């Protein structure tokens, strides 16, 4: 089973740096990891707007092969929009996609791998982890 | 009480001895991408995406979330 | 089959004034609207920060058991990122929900219904309707 | 007070094979006869029932804060 | 007239009460989904209830114009 | 199993008409009997095209619902291509909506059902029948 | 996943006349074409009625196997349905295969590639261009 | 995930149907990448068609396109 949604920083920052440490533990947890469709979204716009997009692209691909995108569902929508309410009352700022990446995680019971950590901390019932 | 069958054929690729894997590779993961298959040795899936596959230097260098 | 996508905004205003106009559209196109999964997740933020959560809830439950919800899937995120990077060479300022309203839309071959066809029209390869 | 307790008349029915089969979500329905056939409706997606029905606030979404 | 439908040896099915049920003819059906709703026909008269209501306009493709 | 495709001037026939006739061997042939995407393309550009497009889209959806559509695939496009020019060494004239629905039924080896044989007997290795 | 669509234009243009501006389109393309079933059946013609229909099928055989053939199914045929109601209303007059490679293209939401952009911009919801 | 098998002599991988290859792919290019090998399908490579037999000069001068 799924175990780990990987939020987009940890994409954009891994997809640069391919970092050896990172390397690892894709290795270890490969079949457990996956992204939420509105992270795709965010490496393809990545690619359409840089230098050389087909290239991009391309990395993109191979990297996204490699796990499971998950459909935004009802079930992520419903837990994002208890989500933004939440924060809103409580005066804790988060941005709109990691807002509904938290949303999915959530009503999927994932872990969100982060590489900051510190905004989906102030998101209740949301377990993180800083694979950096 | 069941009657006993056959199961169905599975694809396979032969795999030149100028090209055949490791003698420690006996578990393999296959990734597509697109019309392209990698075989990979287990626990190892990512080593070959590591390696190659470099992203232009302004490969969101900003995000961009509003 | 399914035909028209209708976007966050025509569906708060049907929601609240629940109009003749639309309620013979409605009946018109029974079996072929659907909303994203993305309006459904900012119905429900609309709700949940909403002065009565229990009422409003309700009403919208009874709303999406009558159109279809579609899961914001890949090929949704794929035309999101190509429509946010179209639209950033252009200036043209697009809100993220709208831009992947409009992503899923296009995915899927779908005619946005909205009450603001101003903004939409700025994406190519997109047909809008104004129920109102 | 006493009274008897007693099986009620069998009652004619029909089998829907899978790939004609309603929604699970749908568990209630109606049924109308048009000669010697029957059509099989389920019960409240009435777009008129759902507009003459329950209102919601009038702050509802009065903003959509979509981020700039 | 409204009804409920029921799992029945691990296959939907549907009630038909009395003011309702099919004819004693009517030994075997066809079900056929059209849209939303299902439509329970007679073995064998499949088209009936098609045939009989269900009528388009009458400019419907007077002209097929086809090219050529 | 499929015997029967019905071209697209069976259908209009039927569906303008309804004749006794007709319905009598459709209720036989049930199960039998299907159309090409071509024929329904036509079909809904009628309906598309007329003074009462959702009502007639609702009587199509019906006689749809009841019958198979198959899609027109290479398969059908290679007989169309050689169809179309066996008839031009003949020099017998076809429209191309009916060429392309020949080539289905050929490559599906099915009997074509029209109200008028007379176009579709210039093509070789096609069985017709008319149940006007 | 899919982009672009090429029509029958660009197919002839490119078969006839292999230009190397187009060669390094598929070269940086490749994996993102398709044509519809439709201008398959117009290749096959074509070969067909050649004077080498042996060598010329051949070549055909050649470009399709290195790209995808997308069956003309449901959703296209209602789609040119649309489109060639759309058209009549306006008098713009766009050809049989033309329009249902539109259809077919709107509805997948693809790209249509061509070199004749001016029939294909009378389209709706349609996005266009120039590989020539 | 499959297990590394022989066939007819010879070494081979089996393809799960969740990443087959379509049943048009008959024969098949590998290259080895570290201990990962590569597989691609023979013969859908453009160069190799541009450079390839033409068509002859009368193909589609008349499209034939109705209306
Ligand atoms: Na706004
Ligand atoms: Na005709």
């Amino acid at each position: 089973m799924l175990k780990f949604m990987l939020d987009t920083n940890i994409c954009i920052f891994t997809i640069k740096n391919k970092p050896a440490s990172v390397r690892e533990r894709f290795n270890l947890n490969q079949g457990k990891m996956c992204i939420s469709s509105v992270t795709l979204m965010e490496l393809i716009y990545g690619a359409e707007k840089s230098q050389m997009p087909e290239r991009n692209l391309a990395v993109i691909e191979g990297f996204v092969s490699r796990i499971d995108v998950l459909d935004y569902d009802a079930a992520a929508a419903t837990h994002t929009g208890q989500i933004r309410a939440e924060l809103a009352r409580q005066g804790r700022p988060v941005g709109p996609f990691d807002q509904m990446i938290a949303g999915h995680a959530r009503s999927r019971g994932l872990i969100i791998v982060t590489n900051n950590t510190r905004e989906f901390e102030r998101v209740g019932g949301l377990r993180t982890e800083d694979w950096s | 009480e069941t009657t006993v069958f056959l199961s169905n054929r599975s694809q396979a690729v032969r795999l030149p001895k100028a090209v055949a894997l490791p003698e420690n590779v006996k578990r393999v993961e296959v990734i597509a991408v697109g019309r392209t298959r990698i075989i990979t040795p287990a626990g190892e899936t990512w080593d070959e995406w590591f390696d190659g596959h470099s992203v232009s230097t302004d490969f969101m260098d900003n995000r961009e979330q509003p």
